[PDB]
């Protein structure tokens, strides 16, 4: 028990809604509201943060070991995201259905990309940033948004994925998700 | 077989209601 | 069409009358009640 | 009622009248049929309207016949705005292609005895090969419910428990088709069409049709029933 | 004033003491009128004090500025605000008029004459005087007709009124040729209140609005002259109770129906309550959701006529129970909606497929997006959305506030009508105090009930 | 007009959201939400 | 439980009904 | 259905007319008191 | 039927989360030693990467009716996981008593229920009888004076 | 007697009924909570549950309530019961179409 | 916002709606003054 | 034919049927055919 005064008439400590966090060679602005989680969704996650009510809104990094020099060596962003489809989650039914619509033959889950981004660093390193709209057959909360950012350090592929919901996208979490994404620094 | 029982119990309660409304002990002023 | 209906929903249908005999019987029944009420006046 | 004055009425003049479920009827034109100009045609604004629904019913005395049914749903069964293309040849050989549009309608009818028969009145992906007087073929029929549907106890194909979890001892028993497997495999329907009252001036046709398709199977459950449907159809060319 | 021993009514019924005190009654009424005019001025100035030029008036908790803007003051094409000086002038005129009315109310309440009969026979009245009761009713009916004709004059020659149905997002338009057809005017009245008809709440064009106002103004003036120059008939005398509390009970039942009707007008009508100023209605927000999820998935290269839901019905498009094409989903229950952002896409068969595929407009698409993002869903904290949503958006629709408050007021005023109808009947009968204990009616009736 | 909305009402100096009894009500409310009319919904926000 | 429930329900009707009807017929028999 | 509609319509307008003219038939004179 | 040990594809052992008492229905999950959820029988199965058919869970048996047998078919893996949710897996002859399938209470449980309900009823009986003893003279009413 | 059909005619029995009704109600609720103390629930109707398991077409408000209760349990357990360490992933939680 | 001349009068405008609630409470204060006579 | 009503212990249905009641509201006729329009004087109708 330590004797200290309380906080009155002395202005608020934090209001910007964001907090910095430092991990294994990466610095980014985490959502100040989001709660950390201990579930390793992938066998190579360093830090995972998710929103308090829904685990739809979750942000985590991966630390895959690399045999390459640079992600430019991977090629185009389309060829790059073609290599990492298991991040979405593979379809867990072999049942045949075309009686849903909005999808393909015996497929009921899709992913449409709204664009790709390349952010060059101080000297020569680029940052591949994307935005995947991963929709579902039931339209589960309008599908989900996948904001994927990738860059390589000396090995240790540090890729950031900010999952967020479609209703969460427009009801006021878009600017928070974008602030988390564009602050992913690997130095 | 059960709908028979439920219907009988319901109309029994309604019959007791009818008898209680129209076949009560008449109150007396004295 | 497979079956016959009135299709009287919507249409701003006054008093919900789709045929004139409905308005006639409404007016006529109110009139009969008014007739018995009127002739059974100067009472009480 | 023709297609000309259907477009001449606003929303509120047909609102709730029931006119919006009716296919246009070509009042003018002829019945000679053969005067249709052959060629590569892309028909647009195909219209379809039933006039009777019958269900094959099995009887104890062995008589297999189509019974008259009561339409439980309201006027939600006709089909409008279908597109496609068709060819007409010199002798009269016509093939029919149907690709996009509102070509389906969930319909529910009552067998005598009070049995609800949901069936998807569909004409989607129709290949009508034949002559101008009559041309028949197959069309794709989706099941009814999609895989993401779930029954009153969870379950279902895409989303659900895959098990009757309301009782923790009946996990693996003779209710295999009810919980272990859910089947939504799309079936095939049989339809027959006929052309009458053609109009070569404005490129529009009419006629009656004759469809036979199965009902919903309750997602791989109690057997479906064949649904014989009769009505009128309407279309325009290019 | 008085005490209980000289009146028999306690303080929690002290206004009842001035049932027979005509001067103090008049003062209480005009002081109340001062309160109404005071709240109108105070709230109007408060609203223009809390007004932000960027955000529309439904995002800022405004309930009087949308009324003034519906009248066509300070708004232009689309509903953007051009100036707030008309709103400020309205608020200030209301405040100063409230000062005058409050001076009058305080005057008759404190030092005004006790009764107006012995000296001013034009104003003094007894409650059983049916001639003068109808005379005062006729004066007020003439006043009501004059107000209705003031709205008609405003719509015809004084700038016009705001139309949401005019092309381009709506604008302030001058009403030309109002619908004076009696069949069109009274078919709304005779109409059923249920779905598809909506009674008078389904008036959907300003021509019908101003024509109905022409009819109500002329009939109100005619009824005023009729009441000033006639006396109630013997059948009406037999049918009615002729005490002041009875007249109050009649007024309470009438304004209770008026409050319920205003609840339904705020919740459903979008021409008298334009959606740009008041926000979207419930049906409007549901149809907006289905509409923008249609156009998003079209722009993502998908088919809309196909892709039935999990139920085999149609995710985007289905058919209404009468036949015409409506938006898929639970929003099918709101298939009766009609808005300015659906009519250019809606033809004879309901939603036209080719028009819905091709003839989208940018302003319609933005309006549908905003009518999704600002649905009439909220809490008492003014937290937007359903009750499970986050505390991030500060929004409850003015439609929600108006409908809820006026349903509550309509309900209590119906109950007040019951209380006053019963007490007025019992006071005319001699029952307001209790049973007489020696001339009890039940003791003169046979047993067995 | 609904009941009171006290979700994420208390946060700490560093902005983390503390769960609260109202947030337990919110969790049960979500369970009551998603399961009700399980097939009737086609779109995320339940405006209808 | 489809026959045992039936006999339980029949017992629970008849036995207290019998008891109360004893008491009522006894009471009314005394005028 | 139209026959049923006419039957229910005449029944309802009959009973509502009974209500209207019953309350027109001098109802504040049905009291058991003085006044 | 024997202790079912579930194992992953890569080498880690998966344990079935045992059913808590409050729940009548409990979701089927498999977690590792360290306390990280690794597999489950998913309700959605949509955009998912914990399901059995992609995690690769195989079940083995030790010391029961089945000894040494290993099953890799996902359906029988799911049914053995759902049975291991309820603790040790058993065969039940269900045809002898025409068993419905839903759990029952012990003689201990019925004993506790009957005695606690009777106990509260007897608390009221005690209060009423002590009331009658303390207030014996005012049972017909109060003394009027 | 003329409004409802039956009416009180004994003041003492009227007030004893006013005493009797809430006491009997609260005692019955107490007995039921004592039953729930041992998880002796009236959760299920065995006949209707087996009928609904053997028929997808059987849907009632009681079965809707059962589904809602599964939703309540599974969506409230993780945050209400920290002692169980229930880290249910977003994957396995029960969920309808959309919403 | 208010016009520029009335900007210093915005705080006094910000209180004005509560006056009717003060009016009904003032009626109760007056009744307490006359001791509920 | 092989499970007629007198084999089912049926008692009062022979007395309905002998005088004319053959169709039912269940869609069947005991002579072996389907009651497409049974009307009001079926077995269940006479019972009610
Ligand atoms: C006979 C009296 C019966 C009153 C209750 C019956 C139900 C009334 C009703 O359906 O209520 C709704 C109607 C309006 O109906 C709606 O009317 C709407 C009209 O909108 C249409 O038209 C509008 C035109 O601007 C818009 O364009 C709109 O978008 C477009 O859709 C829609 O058609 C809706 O589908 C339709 O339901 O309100 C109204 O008629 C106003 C009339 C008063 C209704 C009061 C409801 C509460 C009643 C009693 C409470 C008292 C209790 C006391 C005792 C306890
Ligand atoms: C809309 C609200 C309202 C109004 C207009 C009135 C009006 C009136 N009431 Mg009343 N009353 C009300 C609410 C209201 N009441 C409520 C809620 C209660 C329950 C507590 C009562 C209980 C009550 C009782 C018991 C009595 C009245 C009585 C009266 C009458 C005379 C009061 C009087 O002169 O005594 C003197 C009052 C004062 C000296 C104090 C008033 C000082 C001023 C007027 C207060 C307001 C100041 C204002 C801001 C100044 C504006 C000036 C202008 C230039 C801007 C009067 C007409 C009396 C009556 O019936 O007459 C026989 C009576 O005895 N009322
Ligand atoms: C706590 C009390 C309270 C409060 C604060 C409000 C507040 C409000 N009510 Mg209201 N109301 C109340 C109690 C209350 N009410 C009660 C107890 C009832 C009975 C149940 C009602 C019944 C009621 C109805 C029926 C309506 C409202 C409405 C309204 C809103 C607008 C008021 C209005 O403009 O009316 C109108 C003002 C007048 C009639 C006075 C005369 C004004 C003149 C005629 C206007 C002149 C305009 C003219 C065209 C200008 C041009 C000038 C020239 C060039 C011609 C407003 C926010 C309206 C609404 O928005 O519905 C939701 C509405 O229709 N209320
Ligand atoms: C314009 C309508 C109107 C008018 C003119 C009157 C007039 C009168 N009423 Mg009355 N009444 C009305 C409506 C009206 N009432 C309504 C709507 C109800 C609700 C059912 C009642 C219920 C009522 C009762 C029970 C009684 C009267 C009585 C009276 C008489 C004395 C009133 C008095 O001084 O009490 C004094 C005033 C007060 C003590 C102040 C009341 C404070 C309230 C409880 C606070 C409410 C404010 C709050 C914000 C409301 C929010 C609810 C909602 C908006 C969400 C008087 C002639 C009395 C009577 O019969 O005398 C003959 C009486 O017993 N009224
Ligand atoms: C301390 C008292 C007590 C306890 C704890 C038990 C406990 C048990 N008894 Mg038992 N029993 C008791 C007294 C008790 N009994 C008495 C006094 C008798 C003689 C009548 C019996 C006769 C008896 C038989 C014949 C059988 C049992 C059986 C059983 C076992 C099965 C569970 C059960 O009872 O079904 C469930 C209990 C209930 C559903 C009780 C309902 C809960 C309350 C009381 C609701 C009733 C109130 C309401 C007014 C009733 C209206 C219903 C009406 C409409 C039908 C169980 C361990 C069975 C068994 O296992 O065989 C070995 C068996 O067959 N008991
Ligand atoms: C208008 C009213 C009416 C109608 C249309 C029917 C119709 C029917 N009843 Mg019914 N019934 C009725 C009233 C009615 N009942 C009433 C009020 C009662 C209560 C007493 C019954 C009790 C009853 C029972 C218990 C049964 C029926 C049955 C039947 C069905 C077959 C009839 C039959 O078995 O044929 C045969 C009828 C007879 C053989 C009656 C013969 C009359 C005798 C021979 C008269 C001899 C004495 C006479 C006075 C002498 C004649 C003198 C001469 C010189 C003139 C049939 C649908 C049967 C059924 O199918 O089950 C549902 C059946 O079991 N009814
Ligand atoms: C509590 C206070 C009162 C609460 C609410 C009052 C709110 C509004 C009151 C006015 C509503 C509209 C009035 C006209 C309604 C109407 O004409 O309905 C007419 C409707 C129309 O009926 C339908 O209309 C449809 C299209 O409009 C179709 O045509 C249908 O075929 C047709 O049946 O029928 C009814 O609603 C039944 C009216 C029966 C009234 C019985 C009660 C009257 C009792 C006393 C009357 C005293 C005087
Ligand atoms: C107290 C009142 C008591 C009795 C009422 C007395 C008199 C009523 C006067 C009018 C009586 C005739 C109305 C019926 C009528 O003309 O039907 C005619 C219409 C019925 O509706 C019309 O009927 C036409 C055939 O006559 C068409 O078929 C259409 O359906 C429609 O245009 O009534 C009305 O729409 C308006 C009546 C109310 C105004
Ligand atoms: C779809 C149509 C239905 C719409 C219903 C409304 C129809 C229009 C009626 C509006 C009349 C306004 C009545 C106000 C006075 C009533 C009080 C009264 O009664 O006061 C009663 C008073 C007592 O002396 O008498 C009197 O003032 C004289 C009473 C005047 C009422 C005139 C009634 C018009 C004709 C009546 C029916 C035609 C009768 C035919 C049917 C008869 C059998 C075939
Ligand atoms: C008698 C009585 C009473 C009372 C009543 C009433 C109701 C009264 C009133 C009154 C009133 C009703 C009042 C009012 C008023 C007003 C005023 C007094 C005003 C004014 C003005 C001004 C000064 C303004 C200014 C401005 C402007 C111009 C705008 C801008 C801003 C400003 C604000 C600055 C009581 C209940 C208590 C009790 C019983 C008895
Ligand atoms: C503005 C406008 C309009 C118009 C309107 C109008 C024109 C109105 C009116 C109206 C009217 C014109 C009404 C009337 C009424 C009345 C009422 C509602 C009443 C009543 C009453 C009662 C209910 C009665 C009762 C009784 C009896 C029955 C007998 C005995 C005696 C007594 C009293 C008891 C429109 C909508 C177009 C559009 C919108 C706007
Ligand atoms: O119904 Mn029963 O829950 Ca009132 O929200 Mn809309 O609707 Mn339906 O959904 Mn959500
Ligand atoms: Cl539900
Ligand atoms: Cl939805
Ligand atoms: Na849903």
């Amino acid at each position: 028990a330590y004797g200290e005064g309380a906080n009155v008439f002395g202005r608020v400590t934090n209001k910007s809604g964001f907090v910095p966090y430092a991990g294994d060679s990466f610095a980014l602005l985490l959502p100040s509201k989001w709660n950390p989680s201990d579930e390793k969704e992938v066998d190579s996650i360093v830090l995972r943060y998710a929103d308090n009510f829904d685990a739809v809104n979750n942000v985590y990094v991966i630390a895959q070991d690399t045999d390459k020099s640079s992600i430019q060596d991977y090629g185009s962003p389309e060829e790059f995201i073609s290599q990492f489809g298991y991040l979405l989650g593979r379809q867990a039914w072999a049942g045949q259905t075309v009686s849903e619509g909005g999808f393909d033959a015996n497929k009921v889950s899709s992913a449409a990309l709204l664009g790709v981004a390349t952010e060059k660093d101080k000297k020569g390193k680029t940052y591949y940033k994307f935005e995947i709209l991963s929709r579902t057959a039931d339209g589960n909360e309008g599908g989900r948004h996948q904001l994927v950012k990738a860059t390589v350090s000396n090995g240790k592929l540090y890729l950031l994925k900010v999952q967020a919901g479609d209703k969460r996208w427009f009801k006021g979490t878009d600017k928070e998700c974008l602030g988390v994404l564009d602050s992913f620094t690997v130095v | 077989m059960e709908a028979l029982v439920y219907t009988f119990l319901l109309i029994g309660t309604l019959g007791i209601i009818f008898f209680s409304i129209f076949f009560r002990e008449p109150p007396r002023i004295a | 069409l497979v079956d016959d209906r009135m299709n009287g929903d919507g249409t701003g249908l006054p008093f919900g009358v789709n045929d004139g005999i409905l308005g006639w019987v409404i007016a006529g029944t109110l009139g009969t009640i008014w007739a018995i009420y009127f002739v059974s006046q100067k009472d009480l | 009622l023709t297609y000309d004055e259907l477009q001449g009425l606003t929303y509120l003049q047909v609102k709730g009248t029931g006119i919006a479920n009716t296919c246009p009827v070509v009042e003018q034109g002829t019945s000679n049929v053969r005067e249709l100009k052959p060629g590569d045609y892309k028909l647009e604004k195909f219209c379809m309207e039933p006039t009777s629904f019958t269900v094959k019913e099995e009887d104890a005395k062995g008589r297999e016949e189509f019974v008259k049914t009561k339409l439980l749903t309201r006027l939600t069964y006709g089909l409008d705005g279908m597109n496609g293309s068709m060819k007409i040849n010199n002798d009269g050989s016509v093939e029919f292609r149907e690709d996009e549009g509102l070509d389906y309608a969930a319909t529910t009818v009552k067998l005598p005895g009070g049995e609800y028969v949901p069936f998807l009145f569909t004409i989607k992906e129709f290949d009508g090969k034949g002559t101008l007087d009559s041309f028949s073929g197959d069309f794709l029929v989706p099941s009814y419910r999609g895989s993401t549907f779930l029954d009153p106890k969870g379950r279902g194909g895409a989303t659900g428990y895959d098990n009757a979890i309301a009782l923790p001892a009946k996990a693996d028993a003779d209710e295999i088709q009810r919980l272990n497997n859910k089947s939504y495999t799309p079936g095939k329907g049989s339809a027959v069409f006929s052309v009458a009252k053609v109009d070569t001036e404005t490129g529009e046709i009419a006629g009656v049709f004759e469809s036979i398709q199965p009902s919903d199977t309750e997602m791989g459950a109690h057997p479906a029933k064949d649904i014989k449907i009769t009505g009128l159809w309407y279309g325009q060319l290019t | 004033g008085r005490d209980q021993e000289t009146t028999g009514f306690a303080w929690w019924a002290g206004n009842a003491r001035l049932i027979n005190l005509s001067g103090k009654l008049l003062g209480a009424h005009v002081a109340h009128a001062g309160l109404i005019v005071f709240w109108a001025g105070a709230m109007n100035l408060f609203e223009v004090s809390h007004f932000v030029p960027e955000k529309p008036m439904y995002e800022q908790g405004l309930i009087l500025l949308p009324h003034i803007a519906t009248l066509g003051y300070g708004v232009g094409p689309g509903g953007e605000v051009l100036d707030t000086f008309p709103y400020f002038v309205s608020g200030v005129l209301h405040l100063i008029s409230s000062a005058v009315l409050g001076f009058g109310g305080v005057y008759h309440s404190l030092i005004g004459p006790e009764t107006l009969e012995e000296s001013y026979p034009f104003f003094g009245y007894v409650w059983k005087d049916k001639n003068k009761m109808t005379n005062i009713l006729g004066y007020h009916l003439i006043i009501l007709g004059c107000g209705a004709w003031l709205l008609v004059l405003k719509a015809l020659y004084f700038g016009g009124v705001y139309d949401t149905w005019a092309p381009g997002g709506g604008d302030v338009r001058i009403i030309s040729n109002p619908t004076t057809n009696a069949a069109i005017i009274f078919g709304y009245i005779v109409k059923s209140p249920f779905g598809g008809d909506g009674w008078i709440v389904s008036v959907d064009n300003l021509e019908d609005i101003i024509g109905g106002h022409i009819w109500i103004g002329t009939l109100c003036i005619l009824g005023g002259i009729w009441h000033i120059y006639t006396t109630p008939w013997p059948w009406a005398r037999r049918a009615f109770v002729w005490s002041g509390e009875a007249y109050l009970s009649y007024s309470l039942a009438a304004v209770s129906l008026m409050g319920f009707t205003a609840c339904c007008f705020a919740w459903f009508n979008n021409t008298a309550y334009p959606s740009e100023f008041y926000g979207p209605t419930g049906p409007e927000a549901s149809q907006a959701q289905a509409f923008t999820f249609l156009v998003r998935d079209q722009r993502l290269g998908a088919n809309v006529a196909s892709a039935q839901g999990p139920t085999g019905l149609g995710k985007y498009l289905m058919r209404s129970p009468t036949g015409e094409i409506i938006f898929g989903g639970e929003t099918m229950r709101f298939w009766d909606f009609r808005g300015p952002w659906v009519e250019p896409l809606r033809g004879p068969s309901g939603l036209d497929l080719v028009k819905l595929k091709n003839d989208i407009q940018p302003w319609q698409e933005r309006r549908a997006a905003e009518y999704m993002t600002h649905a009439p869903l909220g809490s008492l904290n003014s937290v937007g959305g359903v009750a499970t949503e986050i505390n991030a958006v500060n929004f409850v629709s003015p439609r929600s506030w108006l409908a809820t408050s006026h349903f509550c007021l309509g309900f209590f005023f119906f109950v007040g009508h019951l209380w006053h109808a019963g007490r007025a009947r019992a006071a005319a009968a001699g029952f307001e105090k209790g049973i007489d204990r020696v001339d009890e009616p039940v003791l003169s009736m046979r047993p067995l009930d | 007009l609904n009941g009171f909305n006290f979700n994420q009402s208390v946060v700490d100096s560093n902005g983390r959201v503390l769960n609260t009894w109202a947030d337990i009500i919110n969790r049960a409310n979500l369970g009551m939400e998603v399961m009700h009319e399980r097939n009737a919904h086609n779109f995320p926000l339940d405006l209808a | 439980v489809n026959i045992l429930g039936l006999t339980a329900t029949a017992l629970f009707i008849i036995i207290p009904t019998s008891f109360l009807l004893i008491l009522y017929v006894k009471t009314a028999a005394s005028e | 259905m139209l026959t049923l509609k006419i039957f229910v319509y005449t029944v309802v307008t009959f009973f509502v007319g009974l209500f209207i003219f019953g309350f027109l038939s001098n109802d504040p004179s049905r009291n058991p008191g003085k006044g | 039927l024997g202790h079912a040990s579930f194992k992953d594809q890569e080498g880690r052992e998966l344990f079935v989360r045992r059913m808590p008492t409050f729940f009548e229905t409990f979701p089927v999950v498999l977690i590792d030693k360290d306390g990280v959820v690794r597999a489950d029988v998913p309700f959605r199965k949509a955009e998912s990467k914990y399901s059995i058919e992609q995690v690769g869970v195989s079940v083995t048996f030790y010391g029961g009716e089945l000894n040494g047998l290993t099953f890799t078919d996902p359906s029988t893996v799911k049914k053995y996981a759902r049975k291991a949710q309820l603790g040790e897996i058993f065969e039940f002859d269900r045809s002898t008593l025409q068993s419905d399938g839903v759990f029952r209470s012990s003689p201990r449980g019925w004993f506790t229920f009957g005695h606690l309900s009777f106990a509260l009823l007897f608390f009221f009986g005690h209060i009423w009888h002590g009331s009658r003893t303390i207030f014996r003279d005012v049972f017909a009413g109060i003394d009027e004076d | 007697s003329q409004i409802f059909g039956v009416a009180f005619s004994n003041k003492r029995w009227l007030h004893f009924f006013m005493l009797f009704v809430p006491v009997t109600g609260l005692w019955m609720s107490a007995l039921g909570v004592v039953g729930l103390a041992l998880n002796l629930r009236a959760y299920d109707f065995v006949s209707q549950e087996i009928r609904a398991a053997e028929d997808p077409e059987f849907e009632t408000f009681y079965t809707k309530n059962i589904l809602l209760n599964e939703g309540i349990r599974a969506w409230m357990a993780a945050q209400d019961q920290p002692h169980e360490k229930l880290t249910l992933p977003e994957e396995v939680l029960p969920r309808g179409n959309a919403l | 916002k208010l016009p520029e001349a009335y900007a210093p009068f915005s705080p006094i405008v910000d209180v004005l709606p509560i006056i009717p609630v003060l009016f009904i409470l003032l009626a109760f204060v007056w009744q307490a003054s006359v001791s509920f006579r | 034919v092989l499970n007629p009503m007198w084999r089912q212990g049926m008692f009062v249905l022979p007395f309905l049927t002998r005088l004319g009641v053959t169709q039912s509201w269940g869609g069947w006729t005991i002579s072996g055919e389907t009651s497409s329009n049974p009307g009001i004087w079926s077995y269940e109708g006479a019972a009610a």
